[PDB]
RNA sequence: GCACGGAGGCGAAGAACCAUGGAUUUCCGAAUGAGAAUCUCUAACAAUUGCUUCGCGCAAUGAGGAACCCCGAGAACUGAAACAUCUCAGUAUCGGGAGGAACAGAAAACGCAAUGUGAUGUCGUUAGUAACCGCGAGUGAACGCGAUACAGCCCAAACC
RNA sequence: GCUUUACUGCAGGCUGUCGCUGAG
């Protein structure tokens, strides 16, 4: 089988969902923690500083 | 308009109160004209309708009831 | 005359020694038995925590920590390293036992502010310190003419940053001449080399 | 606070339950229960409502179907407003 | 415990604390460890008073060894509340002294006695 | 799928941004719905 | 309101509009009764603490913020025309935390060695000087001086 | 990337010593 468009048609799952935090859709469900804004796994915000060029 | 603050402040605590319940089903009706898709509307009041009670439920925090 | 108080300093000069050796051949059987962070109603250093600034009153709490002995419990490289940096057993953390001690019992209660802490002693793994808090809440505190500065909100959390005893000696601030150039004003601003 | 009733749902199909079953359909707040649907309309209207079905709907709001026993006529107090 | 190598009797307990509470009406008494301790210091100590709930123990380690360099006569008490309010106290004292008996100074004299003999 | 009252809110929410600019705007502007989505051609979120 | 339509309305009972103060201020959210993709289930400072009338009675903490600040953890590409110490660099990045600024600070100092200076930052200079270093490449201060601004005190103990 | 009796090091294992550690 093809790991391409044949492997594409058995994606019917919901993981990321709308996050009751952020609001961003990056709620996952089957984890219960937010790739965004880290609810569910930190009290304080998601927030790194390689987000931004360093000197800035 | 047809309902001024000294007006509202010239009623007691229990004439807020009838007044409020009056104005809210005056309101509730007027919505219900308009959800039968009622052309009898004057927009300018049931605009009016929802400020009254602004008034009066601001001045009744005000006198302390 | 000598105060009853400069007797407790002159046994805990050598603790190792006489009654004071056997009081902590005692003493840490219930401590190796006892949590990370205990309260304790009295300074088992009397002399030491009111030289520090303890005091018999509303809003002061003394407790003993206890700590693991020897270098930094470190975990080896997982990618490409020189080997200047395949380092692992030597390498040791730039903090004090002690002070971690004075953050560890900090943590435990939130409300409190570290104001001064000791050494009680240590037997093959353990290092155990006594730390002074404060309740900056507390009136008695807010009205003590000795201590009501450590209310101050700019003194929020000062173990965190330093601000304690063995905070700005560890920090390399002791001498006020030669040696300190990176030390004073802050470890930070001067770029990190002390 | 938040009031119980909202206005009534007038279309096609609220007037067939009205004036075929004697039923009143409204627009009410989701938060409130089919017993409070049921007071909220009996003090409004001096009725006797003897059932309360709702659905949540795909338009934010909720709907409520009362029937009225057949004590009271659900044409005559819809024409009133 | 450490600092304690002699067991004092529930009765002398009681003959010595009955003289404290007469010896701060008729005498003199010193209340604390620290007014204590400058009492067999400055020799002004008869006889002082040592409790056995005392911890941390260092508070006063040094009284016995201090007190028998000194000749100054020391009891054991169990209770440290039973020595502050004998001593006079609302609270409770880990040592005292008593500086000059009074109207006691015969039983005293004599609770001295019955403890060195009680070696 | 089973939607929640809440997701259902959410959904609805959409469908009504996915409704055109109404006329006398246009009018009331002297002079396009930028945020049209087909439920086909377009993926909502969660 | 942007927003110049239609209908209607408000304003001399001085509206619009601006300033300050006040009212209201759904749900999730540190999110704190418990659970949950913003909803739900049967009185709530959840959790950790301080005081304690030992009763959550009185209080604290939590999280945010452009960067700045302070305390910890800590690379590699790269440079050395290879490369290992060295360099990149205590940089990038990571953990913890404060403020409106932080940190430092009234000598167990300096050591133009003196019959001298006199808390601390910072700025200019001292100086690519001294010192480091396969003594390679590279690395790199301080005292002092001139300025800015200046400010000096409190315990522990002895004796009570 | 991989290999080894290539160069340099780093974990890990074994072993002596110190501290915990005391009585005859
Ligand atoms: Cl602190
Ligand atoms: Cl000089
Ligand atoms: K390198
Ligand atoms: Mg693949
Ligand atoms: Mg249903
Ligand atoms: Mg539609
Ligand atoms: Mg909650
Ligand atoms: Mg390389
Ligand atoms: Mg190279
Ligand atoms: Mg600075
Ligand atoms: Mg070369
Ligand atoms: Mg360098
Ligand atoms: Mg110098
Ligand atoms: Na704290
Ligand atoms: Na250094
Ligand atoms: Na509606
Ligand atoms: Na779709
Ligand atoms: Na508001
Ligand atoms: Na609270
Ligand atoms: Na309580
Ligand atoms: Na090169
Ligand atoms: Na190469
Ligand atoms: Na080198
Ligand atoms: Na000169
Ligand atoms: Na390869």
């Amino acid at each position: 089988t093809g790991a391409g468009t044949p492997s594409q048609g058995k994606k019917n799952t919901t993981t990321h969902t709308k996050c009751r935090r952020c609001g961003e859709k990056s709620y996952h469900t089957k984890k219960k923690v937010c790739s965004s804004c880290g609810f569910g796994k930190s009290a304080k915000r998601r927030d790194y500083e390689w987000q931004s060029k360093a000197g800035e | 308009t047809v309902l001024h603050v000294q007006e509202i402040r010239d009623m007691t605590p229990a004439e807020r109160e009838a007044e409020l319940d009056d104005l809210k089903t005056e309101l509730l009706n007027a919505r219900a004209v308009q959800a039968a898709g009622g052309a009898p509307e004057n927009p300018g009041r049931i605009k009016e309708l929802r400020k009254a009670i602004a008034r009066i439920k601001t001045i009744q925090g005000e006198e302390g009831d | 005359a000598r105060s009853a108080y400069s007797y407790i300093r002159e046994a805990w000069k050598r603790p190792k020694e006489g009654q004071i050796a056997e009081l902590m051949w005692h003493r840490m059987q219930e401590w190796r038995n006892e949590p990370a962070v205990v309260r304790i109603e009295r300074p088992t250093r009397l002399d030491r925590a009111r030289s520090l600034g303890y005091k018999a009153k509303q809003g002061i709490i003394v407790v003993r920590v206890a700590i693991r002995k020897g270098s930094s419990r470190r975990t080896r490289f997982n990618k490409g390293r020189r080997s200047k940096r395949m380092m692992v057993n030597r390498i040791t953390r730039k903090k004090n036992i002690q002070r971690i001690a004075e953050e560890r019992a900090n943590r435990k209660f939130p409300n409190l502010r570290v104001l001064n802490s000791y050494s009680v002693g240590e037997d093959g793994r353990h290092k155990w310190h006594e730390v002074i808090l404060i309740d900056p809440d507390h009136p008695a505190i807010k009205s003590d003419d000795q201590l009501s500065w450590i209310s101050r909100t700019r003194h929020r959390l000062r173990t965190f940053r330093g601000l304690t005893s063995a905070g700005r000696r560890c920090r390399g601030l002791r001498g006020q001449g030669k040696g300190s150039e990176k030390v004073r004003p802050s470890l930070r601003v001067n770029g990190a080399k002390a | 606070s938040w009031d119980v009733i909202k206005h009534p749902h007038v279309t096609e199909k609220a007037m067939n339950d009205m004036d075929f079953q004697n039923k009143l359909q409204f627009a009410v707040d989701d938060r409130a229960s089919k017993g409070e649907v049921a007071d909220a309309v009996e003090e409004q209207y001096d009725v006797t409502v003897e059932q309360v079905n709702t659905q949540n709907t795909m338009d934010g709001e909720k709907k409520a179907v009362v029937r009225l026993s057949e004590d009271d006529d659900a044409q005559e107090v819809a024409s009133r407003i | 415990p450490v600092y304690v190598d002699f067991d004092v009797p529930a009765d002398l307990e009681d003959d010595a604390l009955e003289a404290l509470e007469v010896a701060r009406d008729t005498g003199a008494v010193k209340k604390g460890t620290n007014e204590t301790t400058k009492s067999i210091e400055r020799g002004s100590a008869e006889l002082v008073f040592v409790a056995e709930d005392v911890q941390p123990e260092e508070i006063v380690m040094h009284i016995p060894e201090l007190a028998d360099e000194k000749g100054v006569p020391f009891i054991f008490v169990e209770q440290q509340d039973d020595l502050g309010h004998a001593a006079g106290l609302e609270v409770g004292s880990a040592a005292a002294a008593v500086t000059d008996a009074g109207a006691a100074a015969t039983v005293l004299e004599e609770i001295a006695d019955k403890v060195e003999e009680l070696r | 799928g089973k939607k929640s009252k809440a997701t259902k809110k959410r959904l609805a929410k959409l469908d009504n941004q996915n409704s055109r600019v109404p006329a006398w705007v246009m009018l009331k502007t002297d002079e396009r719905n930028h945020k049209r989505r087909h439920w086909r051609r377009n993926d909502t979120d969660e």
